[PDB]
């Protein structure tokens, strides 16, 4: 966790936090629903938010929930650093059977059924390995752009 | 037999686009595939009008013609073997590889036999021909069996 | 090429530099008999594929399903509202907008 | 709905309540029409639009009114997605005949005479089926562009 990150958790735990005293409970998790324009969040949605945790979720509960979820998140900087070792010359984005011939031959991360798994929602470029650096965008910020 | 599978009746009732529990008899083919039996469409055609009865002229169904027709078909799927069929494409090309050209495999779907049109040729090449315009048969006739 | 379809006997020919050879009323007999034989072997094999074809039409109608929903009522919506002069309003206005 | 369109017909609520209280009455629809050129709006216009509200026009009020005649409305970047699964290969508009045969023969939704409405104020290329994306922009923002 680099610092900068910290303090991006930091001012969303303030956007959901609407009561402003250093805990997220139930009430600020379906008025930060409602106010993104959730009129139907059910509270049984606020129920398993909180079945996450084993106590309230202040700062560092909150902390320790997202680093024992994402234990391999990486951010953009060093996905292109990554991917322009893979593509040393530079601009072009690196073939699709040559990342699944590298993911698979290298490493047990790197197994197909999980290349299919890659290029399936990870669209064609991304997933072929051809584009590059929007794959970067979406694991460090879901969802499609 | 039931094993009496309640679900054919179920899967006719997802056919039926009016609701009255009928099925015409131009739909019967491909409901027989749906519910995996894979007769040849001279075979459906044969067995019909061999019991006088004509795809022609409008049709409706009952359940009860329905089940004996999947029944009758059902003896029909021991000629599924998968050796014949990777060794019929492994004669159409030459090489130790299993590779068709690409236009290969979709004229002869197409045009050879029980005509396929090239919409339903397209939708079964896409994904397993590459930009290559080689279709590996060894992965294709699995996937195909996979359905 | 051509030769490579039908249920007949690929054997009664032979090819050649300028022409094909081809057998009768034995070599005649043979591949009649040939032919059947692939209708079964052949007959068979459509069927599959035919079955199998439309198999892979029925993925694909599902899975438009609710694109098409998506798409149908969508429609709808604008042939009604185009009309109102709220949306009008917004229309003109919706630009001025950041 | 999505919330950056709930932002837009927030200030469009905002644009038209030119008292800014929350409640936009008859002389914010009359001065907002008159803003944008029409010195003849009649007040049976005015009438007809308040007519359309059990009461006074607030912001939840303006979004159910919206949202129940919007009921099958969709953002230009998922008729683009559908679109672009009807041209899977890109670039090409889709042919006038594959479009009235695909509308027909799936759906009562695209049943014919509707799609002679369709290519009637939806021109040519949009009613074909060939263009593709200028239909998009109409049915997300009306009229002529």
């Amino acid at each position: 966790f680099d610092e900068t990150e910290i303090e991006d958790f930091k001012e969303a735990f303030t956007v959901i936090d609407q009561n402003a005293d250093g805990i997220i409970d139930k009430d600020d998790l379906r008025e930060t629903f409602a106010a993104m324009g959730r009129l139907n969040v059910k509270n049984e949605e606020l129920d398993a938010m909180i079945k996450e945790a084993s106590g309230p979720i202040n700062f560092t509960v909150f902390l320790t929930m997202f680093g024992e979820k994402l234990k391999g998140a990486d951010p953009e900087d060093v996905i292109m650093g990554a991917f322009k070792v893979l593509d040393p010359d530079g601009k072009g984005s690196i073939k699709k059977s040559f990342l699944e011939e590298l993911l698979t031959t290298g490493g047990g991360r790197f197994t197909p059924e999980e290349i299919k798994n890659m290029w399936a929602a990870f669209p064609p470029d991304v997933a072929g390995n051809v584009d590059y650096k929007n794959i970067c965008y979406v694991i460090t910020h879901g969802e499609d752009a | 037999s039931k094993a009496a599978a309640d679900d054919f009746k179920e899967a006719f009732l997802l056919f039926d686009r009016t609701g009255d529990a009928k099925i015409t008899a131009s739909q019967v083919g491909d409901i027989a595939r749906a519910l995996g039996q894979n007769p040849t469409n001279a075979e459906i055609n044969k067995i019909l009008g061999n019991p006088s009865k004509e795809e022609m002229n409008a049709a409706a169904i009952t359940f009860e013609e329905f089940l004996p027709m999947l029944q009758a078909a059902a003896n029909n799927k021991d000629q599924g073997t998968f050796e014949d069929f990777v060794e019929g494409l492994r004669v159409f090309d030459k090489e130790g590889n299993g590779t068709v050209m690409g236009a290969e495999l979709r004229h002869v779907l197409a045009t050879l036999g029980e005509k396929m049109t090239e919409e339903e040729v397209e939708e079964l090449m896409k994904g397993q021909e590459d930009s290559n315009g080689c279709i590996n048969y060894e992965a294709f006739v699995k996937h195909i069996m996979s359905v | 090429k051509l030769l490579g379809g039908g249920d007949v006997d690929h054997t009664q020919y032979a090819f050649g530099h300028t022409k094909v050879f081809f057998k009768a009323g034995l070599l005649g007999l043979l591949e009649e008999m040939r032919d059947d034989k692939l209708a079964e072997i052949i007959t068979a094999t459509q069927a599959r594929c035919r079955g199998f074809l439309m198999r892979v039409e029925y993925r694909a109608m599902v899975e438009r399903r609710e694109s098409i929903f998506c798409i149908q009522y969508n429609v709808r919506s604008f042939m009604n509202v185009k009309h109102w002069p709220w949306m009008k309003l917004f229309f003109k206005i919706k630009p001025l907008l950041k």
